[PDB]
């Protein structure tokens, strides 16, 4: 205690409980280990199986396909009639009801819909793929409209907006993908108030809808409207009155997906589901 | 022919192109537009904190036998949040039909059941609160955080025990040493009065290469637990008076390997 | 509050401070307690009204 101290002094600001909301900072914790220097490996090779990449990152939820349902055809079926019709935003839920022996219920989402929920804006583009199935006698013509904003509450012309003609042919299994056409730069997220989600997609065989009429009204969360017309009618060689045919779509994200954003809105919810009815 | 098997691939990788809606024109400097900064990244953002399932010990105030009189509380519990619901086992109402588990979804127990292996240490913050009802209010006390290593025999079990310190003379040395341990890996200690704030990181200590993440049982995500534990005075034997708040994230080597596939959910009200 | 009505646009972040009192008017003072801020996100459905619940 030879010399003293001539320092000027300083500001504290104690700061007991520390930074909560930050992820950058370096933290002031106590590791409860030996050394303060212990670390595993961040491989993803440790488990047996070869890496892609970064399986932590995003954009392997944005771009990993999902099949969602399926509609029909119908051969007799007039030369304009509604077949499909969707709202382009990723949140689509499916409801089932435990086929089994018991009460429950539950939701699923897509890749992109399920890693959008913890987030409360979305931009980017969105793809789609119909696949026919049918036999090599089968000929036909169908029609994909998308609307930018309103919505398709009548039959539209074919050049009036973005269209496209495909025929059923020696190829199926048509893909198509949707971009951004919005006068805003981002969207809102879709929620949930109850267990029972509202209808956002037109007949589903799975889900155990079949009306043909257009719903909307969606437009603060969607990137407009998706349908599909007949052009010209199914032909098979047996005959008709008692044929039909299926298409199965997919979704799934462009690599042009964003979400930035931080919401609270799956605070209460769990994926268990099993027993909650008793 | 050869244009319907190729189309048939896994992935939608022989389907046909079809001249996209629009086109893609984003610039750089978008980020300084709006938002400030990008969310890519989904390993940055599980490092911040949640809030998530406050501690009690509202389960030993039954029995009419509860030691009073400055005891100690402690409470075991696992290490990672354990989703909330109903869950098999419970931690929150264990003598009574259909325990359930009275927490919230954070953002680790909702991006990881999808996934096939977890690796990594978890961090831990621990904010102390409580009245008296009556009584004037007492001192804080002192509050420890220690591992529970793993044993073949005589291991600790999950949560809410509570021991006696006091006899008729006083403080006794021989019962303050039956309601500690050695502490060989554990304990980190501190006094609430002038700091009710606890911050600690558990490492993984496995054996094996990684864990489960859509394990749903309290018990079998239990197998790493650690233990929370006050000392305070002039309590009640049929009260609960002190509770924790727990605030949970990812620590530096957290990992998750494989995306399987997202399962079901549903809404769940308590 | 000033400034700000002479002009069309407006953008950027807010800094708060926030100073805690209070007594009890007899019933003598009990320990002050914790305190929280925490944001408020848009969500199209069952958003936080504005003020004042206990």
């Amino acid at each position: 205690c030879r010399p003293v101290v001539i320092d000027p002094p300083h500001k504290y600001r104690p700061t007991y409980v520390g930074n909560m909301a930050n992820a950058d900072i370096a933290e002031a914790v106590d590791k409860l280990s030996l050394t303060s220097k212990q670390e595993l490996t961040i491989n993803h090779d440790v488990i047996g199986k070869k890496s892609d990449g970064d399986d932590m990152h995003l954009s392997t939820f944005f771009g990993r396909e999902a099949y969602m349902d399926r509609f029909e055809w119908k051969t007799t079926d007039s030369y304009d009639t509604l077949l499909f019709y969707t709202h382009v935003h990723p949140i689509l839920f499916k409801r089932f009801e435990a086929t089994s022996g018991d009460y429950d219920v539950g939701m699923l989402l897509p890749p992109v819909g399920y890693a959008t929920i913890p987030f409360s804006f979305w931009r980017g583009g969105m793809t789609f793929r119909f696949s026919i199935v049918a036999s090599a006698f089968h000929r036909g013509r169908l029609r994909i409209v998308y609307q930018p904003q309103g919505g398709l509450g009548t039959v539209p012309g074919f050049s009036a907006a973005f269209n496209r003609v495909i025929d059923l042919g020696d190829a199926r299994d048509f893909e198509v993908t949707v971009e951004w056409n919005q006068n805003i730069a981002f969207r809102e997220v879709h929620t949930t108030g109850s267990n029972v989600p509202s209808a956002q997609y037109t007949p589903g065989l799975d889900v155990g809808r079949t009306s043909q009429l257009p719903l909307g009204d969606q437009t603060s969360v969607s990137n407009g409207v998706l349908a599909v017309y007949v052009v010209n009618d199914l032909v098979s060689p047996d005959g008709g009155t008692d044929e039909s045919v299926e298409v199965n779509w997919f979704v799934k994200g462009a690599p042009s997906f964003e979400v930035a954003s931080r919401d609270t809105k799956f605070a209460r919810w769990s994926t268990h589901w099993s027993q909650e009815e008793f | 022919s050869p244009l319907a098997i190729a189309g048939n691939r896994a992935g939608g990788s022989g389907a046909i192109t079809l001249e996209p809606f629009g086109s893609d024109n984003t610039s750089p400097e978008l980020s300084k537009l709006h938002f400030g900064e990008t969310y890519d990244h989904m390993r940055v953002l599980v490092k911040g904190y949640n809030f998530y399932k406050a501690v009690l010990d509202n389960t030993t105030i039954t029995d009419p036998d509860n030691p009073s009189g400055t005891v100690v509380i402690r409470s075991t519990v696992p290490d990672f949040p354990a989703p909330r619901g109903h869950i098999p086992n419970g931690p929150d109402k264990p003598f009574l039909p259909h325990p359930e588990n009275a927490a919230l979804c954070t953002h680790l127990t909702w991006f990881s059941p999808c996934y096939v292996a977890r690796r990594g240490g978890i961090r831990w913050k621990y904010l102390h609160f409580g009245a008296r009802f009556g009584a004037t209010d007492a001192p804080k006390g002192l509050g420890f955080v220690n591992r529970v290593p793993q044993v073949p025999y005589g291991r600790r079990p999950l949560g809410n025990e509570r021991l006696p310190l006091t006899d008729v003379n006083g403080f006794n040395p021989t019962e303050l040493s039956q309601a500690f341990s050695n502490e060989n890996g554990g304990v980190y200690a501190t006094d609430l009065d002038v700091q009710p704030a606890i911050e600690v990181e558990l490492p993984f200590y496995s054996s094996l290469r990684f864990v489960n993440p859509r394990w749903d049982d309290y018990e079998k995500i239990g197998i790493h637990r650690h233990s929370i534990d006050l000392l305070s005075y002039r309590t009640n034997g049929a009260k609960c008076e002190d509770a924790w708040m727990a605030y949970v994230a990812a620590g530096d080597d957290f990992n998750l390997s494989w995306m399987l596939s997202c399962p079901p959910f549903r809404l769940v009200n308590l």
